[PDB]
RNA sequence: CAACUAGACGGGAAGACCCUAUGCACCUUUACUGUUAUCUGUAAUUAAUUUAAUUACAUAUAAAUAAAAUAAAUUUUAAUUAUUUUUGUUAUUGAA
RNA sequence: CUAAAUUUGAUAAUCUUAUUUAGUGUAAGUCGAUUUCUAAGAUAUAAAAGUAUAUUGUUAUCAAUGAAUAUAAAAUAUAAAA
RNA sequence: UAGUAAAUUUCAAUAAGUUUUUGAAAUUGAAAAAUAGAGAUCUACCUCUAAAACUUGUAAAGUUUAAAUUCAAUAGAAAACAG
């Protein structure tokens, strides 16, 4: 997500648009780390956030994790 | 109410002589109590302008009917407390009302005793035949009287003998124009009017005056620090430092002359 | 126009005039070199300076001239109202000439009246005139403000002087306090003379008397309702352990008790 | 911008320039407002040109507006109350259940009022016979001398009247209260406050053991002329 | 590492995992670093901030005098997403 | 190479004490000149009458004794008694 | 924490709180804060004063190192408790 | 442009450390062109002037461009991506 985003605007988000009936809704925030350029100029890069969607239903680890390998 | 000669079980107990504070005798209270800030001799900017002041352990405050003139009905006395800036005892007062206060207590009171203040004459009193202790109108008293709190016709709060073991004597009294001349302890006279008011009787604790603190202790833990001399002083800090401890004239660090005729 | 103090308030209205807000932003600002005393105060263009001080030596040291003041309130025939004032002796001077102080506000230039508090008087004084229904409930900086109270002292405040129970805080307890003559009625100071010479004449005084009778029967039930808060008190003694502390103390209480009997 | 006019925090309403229509259409919004600005807006009213005219209890608002307070008059603080009372009591308004939760809203409060404040409801409740109980003014005649002594002149003059005319005045009240202040305190009253004393005086079957006429008003006008006009 | 110095001085609290638990008085309301330089304008700067948090967006409730917190569903943004069943327009044109 | 330290007027601070410089700093005082605190006469603020006091104007507190302003009640908040303050501030004289 | 490499880690190094590259990872109706209360204190600040621009800051906002609290919610008045 | 002009004690800026003038602080305060003021203290004679406002756009640091005057990597700027 965007991190200026809050939890009942994302649970409206999802049942209004992809319709999937849910439980539960998680957030976590982090922050984007700092890095090193090839010439060793620093940038900071972009801060995030997660959502563990909890649902009713199945779902296959495809969308879960990475195949197996 | 009374003296104690330790026995010299330390070297500081030789000398000492306190009171007893009557500990079992004060249910304190939440009523009448509030502790401030203690000011160590400085101003809200912090700068020093009193020196020799710091920390005090007995910081306190309770207030205090100094003027009495608002009840009239008759009362008891149900505990006490010590107040420390002056050395003086106070008392509790129940009013048959079932109402409450602090007051300043006069020398010869304790619990059990009664005490009113008084519109009228002395006859008047069929209850609290004594007098003493009570808030009267100094027209109203005898001859020979002691007043220990005083409070002026042109004035709200008292601004004399305020202090433990003091009074203040007549001299004179003429009721043609209601005009008293009492003596401070000091020595001086002033003129008061018989319409003002007072208590009867000296203030609590005549006996501080044979106290013996013995302690260095004591006073660090009223808000009294430690003095030093202008002699141990560099002659930077103070105008008599230097090697020599003799000084024409003996003088204050912000210039001026302490002693005269002298 | 060519006087910056008039620019200021120059578009302002009927309505923004009263805005205390915007008004003390005029006023407690800074101009280029006048005071910032002599715009809170109508000096007739007069300021301070400085100069060097001599010796017999000549020597030089800076030293500061300054100018006379006469703190004073004046009454506006027009507002209805008074005004504190700041002022040289110029202004006196002249206030005889124009002829009260309401035309001296009123008929001079802003340039020599060089204050503002001048001209936002002028403003309040034209809108008056040409409106008598214009309220002026409050004038600016009119008066100074007193408080109750030092800044010290604002915490004993917090506390009660005599706690009231509940039953009694909101009651008339009006004829308890001690009366002084000036302030107690009619029959009470008839009362007070009978009063006055009974006490010569104790022999006189019987309960068969509507005084004595009104007041022996008052003092007994104050004392009768006492009387369990003494029961309680005793008790406290009874059972307290130490007896030589207190035979200790009353032998003092006794020393003081004798002084009173027998006073020199 | 330079120098700006540095302004408080609070988000309130000064109505008090406003004129009189503009304050109605913030009314519209009675709802959502503070009790505290609906003081100040209603009380204003009082003070704008052609009020008498008018008779508030049918405008569409004002009327919504009471409503409003009925319900949640017993939330509001003790100061509010006086302040409504006088605005309601300035606009001539007539509402039973208005004056039922105002004074129930007052027996809680009455030990929180300004004597500024007590006076205000003293006039309020006996200026009209049917706005409460006979109970509730007795109370009041039994609380007046602790806030007596401290009100402004022209304050007392008119609860000195409003006792005569409805008959709860005692000879308590007028012999320790009323008669030592004019006896003593005698032209701080002023003027136009002194008028209203000669003609109740006459009516009470007095006496004039005294020597007040003479001594402590007649002989201290003359210190006070600048209050006097041709009316 | 090397060069992380004097460019983590700079951004000063990028975040607020930072500081004690006990620092940061109504986060989201505000972004930081427009809250973290008012703070050092003084004055003007608190009561900028304060009115910002009176007139924020993000405050879905009304706060308590409790450590509980009140939710009202009307504060929240609304969105007018409709159905999509039958919907036979596709997103790149032939 | 291991070891020792007699000497290289041995190495480390343009070193310690002493003298000069028409150099510096801080401190002292009956060193020179001076500033300020502070003392003082006249004048302004300050008016009338009487023979220096009295009154008048004015400021404030107190006596159960008006307040006002700061969002929330519209008309000099001027009575009396006692006491306080101008032992002031500004320009100026001389001293310090 | 995981994977890969060897460049100033007081040696060496297949190792990593030397260094380099990348990826993963902190799930809250309750706990801990935010919020309410207030202390010391801060303050180009309301009103108002002082004054040379030589300064103040009884309001308001901020500020624990303190006090109380989870399941219906807010508020006035009173009393008691923590 | 009447509490103005001007005056007495002091200071300031006027080349002048002193004797003006112009202005300020304190104290006083005028006339009516027949009047008033300056002319290095005061007097006389004469001469000159009339003590109100307004009016000269581009100043300044910073960026960029063109040109002249200069350096060519221990120079030029602190910095040929460096505040
Ligand atoms: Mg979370
Ligand atoms: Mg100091
Ligand atoms: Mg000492
Ligand atoms: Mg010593
Ligand atoms: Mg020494
Ligand atoms: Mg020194
Ligand atoms: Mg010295
Ligand atoms: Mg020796
Ligand atoms: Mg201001
Ligand atoms: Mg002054
Ligand atoms: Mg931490
Ligand atoms: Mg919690
Ligand atoms: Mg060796
Ligand atoms: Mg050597
Ligand atoms: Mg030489
Ligand atoms: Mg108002
Ligand atoms: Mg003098
Ligand atoms: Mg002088
Ligand atoms: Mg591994
Ligand atoms: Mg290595
Ligand atoms: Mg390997
Ligand atoms: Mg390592
Ligand atoms: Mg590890
Ligand atoms: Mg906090
Ligand atoms: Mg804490
Ligand atoms: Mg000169
Ligand atoms: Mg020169
Ligand atoms: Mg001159
Ligand atoms: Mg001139
Ligand atoms: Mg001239
Ligand atoms: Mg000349
Ligand atoms: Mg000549
Ligand atoms: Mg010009
Ligand atoms: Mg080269
Ligand atoms: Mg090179
Ligand atoms: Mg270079």
């Amino acid at each position: 997500c965007d991190p200026k985003l809050a939890k009942p605007e994302i649970k409206q988000y999802l049942t209004k648009l992809y319709g999937l009936e849910l439980n539960k809704v998680n957030t976590v925030r982090y922050t984007g780390k700092l890095k090193n350029s090839i010439l060793r100029k620093t940038f900071k890069t972009k801060d995030f956030k997660k959502v563990y969607a909890v649902l009713k239903t199945e779902v296959e680890p495809f969308y879960q994790k990475i195949e197996t390998m | 109410m009374f003296l104690k000669n330790y026995k010299p079980k330390t070297p500081t107990l030789r000398f000492k002589r306190d009171i007893f504070k009557m500990t079992p005798f004060i249910k304190k209270n939440n009523i009448f109590f509030i502790k401030n800030k203690n000011k160590s001799g400085r101003s809200t900017k912090g700068q020093i302008i009193v020196r020799h002041r710091g920390a005090n352990k007995y910081n306190k405050h309770l207030s205090i009917n100094v003027n009495r003139n608002q009840l009239t009905n008759l009362a008891i006395i149900t505990s006490l407390n010590y107040i420390n800036k002056n050395s003086c005892f106070i008392g509790l007062i129940k009013y048959s009302n079932n109402c409450l206060s602090y007051i300043k207590l006069a020398n010869g009171l304790f619990i059990g005793n009664y005490t009113k203040s008084l519109d009228k004459p002395l006859n008047f009193s069929f209850n609290f035949r004594n007098i003493l202790g009570s808030f009267i109108i100094l027209n109203l008293a005898p001859k020979h009287s002691i007043f220990s709190n005083l409070i002026s016709f042109n004035k709200k709060k008292s601004n004399y003998a305020k202090s433990a073991g003091t009074f203040l004597s007549i001299i004179k009294k003429i009721k043609e124009i209601n005009l008293f001349i009492l003596k401070l302890p000091t020595g001086e006279k002033k003129y008061f009017s018989g319409d003002s008011k007072a208590t009867l009787g000296r203030n609590s604790n005549f006996l501080n005056k044979f106290t013996v603190t013995g302690k260095a202790g004591i006073n660090r833990n009223k808000g009294w620090r430690s003095s030093v001399r202008g002699v141990a002083m560099n002659p930077v800090d103070h105008p008599h430092g230097g090697r020599t401890k003799t000084n024409q004239p003996e003088m204050s660090p912000w210039g001026w002359i302490t002693k005269k005729n002298k | 126009s060519i006087a910056k103090q008039e620019q200021l308030f120059q578009n302002f209205n009927q309505k923004d005039i009263l805005n205390p807000h915007l008004v003390n932003s005029v006023l407690e600002r800074n101009i280029q070199k006048r005071t910032e005393r002599s715009q809170k105060g109508l000096f007739h263009g007069k300021q301070p300076k400085t100069g060097l001080q001599t010796c017999f030596s000549e020597k030089k040291s800076i030293r500061w001239w300054k100018v006379n003041v006469h703190e004073k309130y004046l009454w506006s025939d027009i507002l209805q109202k008074k005004i504190r004032i700041q002022m040289s002796s110029k202004t006196l001077r002249t206030i005889d000439k124009y002829g009260g102080f309401d035309n001296y506000v009123l008929l001079t230039k802003p340039k020599n009246m060089d204050s503002l508090y001048g001209e936002y008087l002028r403003k309040l004084m034209m809108f008056k005139l040409k409106d008598p229904s214009f309220k002026i409930p409050y004038i600016q900086k009119s008066t100074p403000v007193k408080h109750e109270v030092q800044r010290r002292r604002k915490v004993f405040l917090k506390r009660p002087i005599v706690w009231y129970p509940k039953e009694i805080r909101n009651t008339d307890l009006t004829q308890l306090r001690m009366k002084l003559p000036h302030n107690m009625s009619r029959k009470e100071l008839e009362d007070f003379k009978v009063m006055e010479d009974l006490n010569e004449h104790p022999e006189r005084i019987t309960m068969d008397h509507p005084i004595v009778k009104r007041e022996y029967e008052k003092q007994m039930q104050e004392l009768k309702a006492l009387e369990p808060e003494r029961q309680k008190i005793m008790e406290r003694l009874e059972r307290y352990r130490s007896k030589k502390t207190l035979e200790k103390i009353k032998e003092v209480c006794k020393q003081g008790l004798d002084e009173w009997e027998n006073v020199q | 911008a330079k120098h700006t006019p540095n302004l408080p925090t609070h988000d309130f309403l000064n109505f008090k320039t406003m004129t009189g229509n503009e304050i109605l259409l913030n009314l519209e919004n009675y709802e959502n407002l503070r009790p505290s600005e609906i003081c100040g807006a209603l009380i204003e009213l009082s003070k704008r040109e052609g009020h008498e005219e008018i008779n508030w209890n049918e405008h569409e608002w004002v009327a919504a507006t009471t409503e409003h307070v009925t319900k949640m008059m017993p939330t509001y603080t003790p100061s509010v109350v006086c302040y409504l009372m006088v605005a309601f009591q300035r606009l001539r308004i007539t509402h039973e259940k208005l004056w039922k939760n105002l004074t129930f809203a007052i027996e809680k409060t009455i030990h929180k009022f300004n004597a500024k404040s007590f006076a205000y409801t003293y006039i309020a409740y006996l200026e009209d016979t049917s706005r409460s109980s006979e109970e509730f003014r007795k109370k009041l005649v039994e609380l007046l001398p602790i806030h007596l002594h401290q009100m402004n002149p022209n304050q007392l003059t008119r609860c000195f009247e409003l006792t005569f005319e409805r008959g709860y005045m005692n000879e308590y009240l007028f012999e320790q209260h009323f008669h030592v202040l004019y006896w003593r305190r005698n032209v701080w009253f002023g003027v136009n406050n002194i008028i209203k004393v000669l003609e109740i005086y006459p009516k009470l079957n007095f006496v004039d053991d005294c020597d007040f006429f003479e001594g402590a008003i007649l002989a201290n006008i003359p210190k006070v002329k600048t209050q006097l006009n041709e009316q | 590492k090397q060069g992380q110095n004097s460019f983590r001085k700079r951004l000063g609290v990028y975040s607020y995992r930072m500081k004690h638990s006990q620092y940061h008085k109504k986060p989201g309301l505000i972004d930081l670093r427009t809250k973290e330089e008012l703070k050092k304008q003084g004055v003007q700067g608190r009561y900028k901030i304060y009115r910002m948090e009176r007139d924020s967006d993000r405050l879905f409730g009304q706060f308590s005098a409790r450590s509980k917190f009140l939710f009202d569903s009307q504060r929240v943004p609304f969105l007018d997403i409709p159905d999509l069943t039958d919907f036979d327009l596709k997103p790149y044109v032939s």
